[PDB]
RNA sequence: GUUAUCAUGAGGUAGAGCGACUGAUUGGAUGUCCAGAUAAACUCCGAAUGCAUGAUAAUUGACCGAUGGAGUGAGGGCAUGGGUGCUAAGGUCCAUGUCCGAGAGGAGAAGAAUCCGGACCACCGGCUAAGGUCCCGAAAUAAUUGCUAAGUUGUAAACGAAGUCAAGAAGGAUUUUGGCAUGGAUAAUACACGGGCAUAAGCAAUUUACCGAAGCCGUGGGAU
RNA sequence: GAGUGUAAUGGCACAAGGGUGCUUGACUGGGAGACAAACAAGUCGCACAGGUAGGAAACUAGAGCAUAGUGAUCCGGUGG
RNA sequence: AGGUGGUUAUAACGUUGGGGAUCCACCUCUUCCCAUCCGAACAGAGAAGUUAAGCCCAACGGUGCCGAUGGUACUGCGUAGUGGGAGAGUAGGACGCCGCCG
């Protein structure tokens, strides 16, 4: 649920100065949210290897340097078109002060009955959930245990915690 | 084949493709495909020769998208005919791609079935190609 | 059908069209005379 | 306050525009000086033709 | 083997002629268009076919106001 | 379709030719359901040069004589003639005629 | 007159976008909605350049009027933006520059327009450009650090095997991004690094000195 | 997202779109100044004098939302 | 609680409440000025009645509107360098701001 992330800060801007950057290996980066103006700083591929590529939900906990120490989530990570390597990274600092919009998966955890054969399936794989950062699940579990039959369950149909299905209700997150 | 059900005009003049996708490079669907590193026209039946075949693999456990619509129409002259005197015979529909842009994704299987299965494909197709993962993807549980 | 018309009545005269199968009655406008430097009815010919 | 220009490429195939640059500055001949006032009318024409001239 | 194409017309050279900043004498025409790309605004004045014209000597000012609309007026003294 | 977006149409019609400067200022008139009010308006300027009304002052178009008539005296003195007339949305017809006709009748060319 | 700078102005191209229109369009839940996506004759948007006007600066003077005399009105290559053609042609048709035409000298073995460079005349003087410094052939068998084993080199692809070097990733095996090589590689009078030939005299990098033109300078002599 | 007689494009809400009342400015004498431009041709537009139409007035009107609907000279006809 | 301007909606639209001293309005009737099949509109004649609605005030980020910083696309010159730099989206802003008269 927490990753550990630091950064060197960031001086210069444009094209010259982030095409320097990524010669060294490193992602061009920047935090904003709520009070105050952003922060520009320099994270490293090797540093930020495991919070992007890996099914897992964290919240970050950056420490840049030089600046300060916050907490931050995820916003926008920008690929490249062919290569497919990270070149920018925006993350939204969080508070608990106001809700937060942010997508958690959706465990289908055993299956109703019989089952129609095999089916089982999960359609959507991630629900946007809004709520004070630290009332976030790491997943959403479901039980299936009726309507072995063609049935499905919509979004709108489930009440979790104290989270806000805001994941585009009256449409299907299981099915069969 | 793929093809428009109308167009708004007959021919059309070839254009000229510039630089990386911008759009379409992102896998929306699937959790596997396949990614042009080249500049090209892809005729329809490029298209369907590659889809029949990965849709052969995968017995018929899984979805496949094709991400790319053929809209360009293109003629040719023929034999024996000289230059000028106004455009050709009509000869089909073409899609034009740049590098970057995924054109089949695939869901369903596991991962090493996924990935034999784009490569048939990916050999009935004029470009060479790239194998791309999701990378919310987790290899632990398919 | 449309054809020139002469309206008339040293004489003032002002050339104009019209369509003869629309307009069967000859026109007749009041126009400036400038023999006489003041309007007159001018009637087609 | 004063600035020495010194031509050190030729102007054959070179676009009308910096042929005419050059004569705004007075250099009609390689390896020719010319002095100036560094002000940002002259600096522009510099940097108009830097791939041609040098700063000496 | 033909075309049944090969046709056009003459270009009829619109546009902007004395642009934003620049003097005019009376009677000199501003802007040619078709309908008011332009509009007409103090002490100009507007043709049969949507010819831009000064009305009065001195200064041409462009101006964009409400839904972007573009007015042309000459700025006296 | 509301009484006054008919109005406000209808005014925006007169005001795209009749304005007012320094010279032949511009004579407006407002007509409310009990009331009559005129003002003598410099557009460059934007102020009010000078005003009249009955709310403090027969028929009703009997006293727009009067609102027509005091708005002359208040020009007089301030040296104003030849001013222009706008409907603002209104017929000319009735009060507003009564109006248009006491102003002219005095000292200004309405 | 030109070029630069500053001020002022009008754009609808490149790009982008599509619940902003028109046309086209993918998958879902089900005309409603959630994602995905397209265009010379689509546009809610929108540059870089270019263009117009004024002022200042620089500029061998390059611009204009009147009037005497012409030639030309078969163009061509290259780069960039395009149409057409097959995203063929030493093809064809436009636009913007440039060079050949009407241009010699140097490098490229030998090439109209690729790279350097605009020849007043003379010289058994000097400095450089592009490109070079083992010999034919002027100048380093120069210095230092790696790579290649194929004579690759010193002047082609889909697809294989990974031959080898560097830096990583997951956890002896797998794999990722780079560098150089290897197979795919192919006709007819006898063949090609121009040749000799070289394991560096190949490739990549840094450094110094030197060679190198009708360029520039020096000396003498003319012309407008 | 209609319409604007007629292709396309640009324009149009104070509508240039739709109605009615009255009218003939689809005027006589005109062309400061510009656009465009090999020439021949083409385009927009005065100032004011005379006399009108609509309007309470201010004001507008030298044909039509704009851009196609065309043909030199020579030689003849008609009215002054 | 009205009239009339300037500012290209950050100004608009909307939602939920409050308002009748005097004003604005709805309101009552068509003999007259004038009008359409109809006093619905337009016009005239009044104050018998109401705040219900328009209108104005408060609060609201609901629909529209504005919108960074960074990164990217593209691009002038030039043969990787040297200058310019979007669109979309994201943080956010915003329930106007100013004049004159009564
Ligand atoms: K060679
Ligand atoms: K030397
Ligand atoms: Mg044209
Ligand atoms: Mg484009
Ligand atoms: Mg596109
Ligand atoms: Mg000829
Ligand atoms: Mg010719
Ligand atoms: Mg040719
Ligand atoms: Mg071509
Ligand atoms: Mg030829
Ligand atoms: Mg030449
Ligand atoms: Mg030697
Ligand atoms: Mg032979
Ligand atoms: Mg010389
Ligand atoms: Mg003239
Ligand atoms: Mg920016
Ligand atoms: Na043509
Ligand atoms: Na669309
Ligand atoms: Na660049
Ligand atoms: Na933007």
């Amino acid at each position: 649920k927490t990753f550990q992330l630091t950064g060197t800060p960031r001086a210069e801007f444009g094209k010259k100065a982030a095409k320097a950057i990524r010669k060294e290996d490193q992602i061009p980066a920047v935090l904003y949210g709520g009070k105050g103006e952003g922060v520009n700083f320099i994270v490293s591929q090797d540093a930020v290897r495991n919070l992007i590529y890996s099914p897992e939900i964290f919240l970050v906990e950056l420490t840049v340097e030089g600046s300060g120490s916050y907490k931050a989530i995820l916003k926008e990570i920008q690929f490249h078109p062919v290569t497919d390597r990270i070149i920018h990274i925006d993350f939204l600092q969080v508070t608990d002060e106001k809700p937060v919009v942010m997508e958690v998966p959706v465990v289908l955890t055993h299956a109703e009955g019989v089952k129609a054969g095999g089916k089982l399936s999960l359609e959507m794989r991630k629900l946007k959930v809004k709520a004070l950062y630290s009332e976030i699940p790491e997943k959403l579990d479901i039980d299936v245990s009726d309507l072995q039959l063609g049935k499905t369950i919509q979004v709108g149909e489930l009440h979790f915690e104290g989270l806000t299905l805001m994941n585009a209700k009256n449409a299907v997150v299981c099915a069969v | 084949m793929l093809q428009p059900k109308k167009t708004k005009f007959r021919r059309q003049q070839k254009g000229r493709m510039k630089g990386f996708a911008q759009r379409g490079n992102q896998l929306s669907f699937g959790s596997f495909g396949i990614k042009s590193l080249q500049s090209k026209w892809i005729t329809g039946r490029q298209i369907e020769a590659a889809r029949i075949a990965v849709t052969r693999y995968m017995q018929r456990q899984g979805q496949v998208w094709v991400r790319i619509f053929p809209d360009k129409p293109i003629t040719k002259k023929g034999e024996g005919v000289r230059m000028g005197k106004g455009k050709g015979a009509p000869e089909g529909f073409v899609a034009p791609i740049t590098p970057g842009r995924i054109i089949f994704e695939v869901e369903g299987v596991p991962y090493e079935i996924a990935k034999e299965a784009l490569r048939l494909a990916a050999q009935k197709l004029p470009v060479t190609t790239k194998f791309v993962v999701r990378h919310d993807y987790d290899i632990q549980n398919q | 059908l449309e054809c020139t018309e002469h309206k008339e009545s040293g004489i003032s005269r002002y050339i104009t069209t019209k369509n003869r199968k629309n307009t069967t009655q000859r026109l007749e406008l009041k126009k400036y005379n400038p023999i006489l430097r003041r309007m007159t009815l001018h009637k087609e010919i | 306050a004063k600035i020495k220009i010194q031509q050190v490429r030729s102007r054959i195939r070179c676009p009308k525009d910096q042929k005419r640059t050059l004569d705004a500055l007075g250099l009609r001949k390689l390896n020719q000086i010319v002095e100036h006032e560094a002000t940002p009318s002259i600096l522009g024409m510099v940097n108009k033709v830097r791939h041609l001239v040098l700063i000496v | 083997g033909s075309s049944k194409n090969g046709r056009e017309s003459e270009s009829k050279r619109l546009g902007v002629k004395v642009y934003g900043g620049e003097m005019a004498k009376a009677g000199n025409i501003l802007v040619r268009q078709r309908g008011t790309v332009h509009h007409p605004g103090e002490n100009v004045g507007i043709g049969k076919d949507h010819t831009l014209y000064a009305l009065k000597s001195g200064v041409v000012v462009f101006t964009r106001k409400k839904n972007d609309r573009s007015y042309v007026s000459i700025k006296t003294e | 379709v509301t009484k006054e977006q008919r109005r406000q149409k209808i005014k925006a019609r007169v005001r795209g030719k009749i304005s007012g400067t320094q010279e032949k200022p511009r004579l407006t008139v407002f007509r409310s359901n009990k009331q009559i009010y005129a003002q003598l308006i410099d557009d460059i300027a934007g102020r009010t040069l000078a005003s009249a009304s009955s709310l403090k002052l027969g028929s009703k178009k009997e006293i727009a004589a009067k609102v027509g008539d005091e708005i002359a005296k208040a020009a007089t003195e301030a040296g104003i003639s030849t001013v222009v007339f706008d409907r603002n949305g209104y017929l000319f017809h009735g009060r507003i005629k009564e109006l248009a006709d006491a102003a002219r009748k005095g000292g200004l060319k309405f």
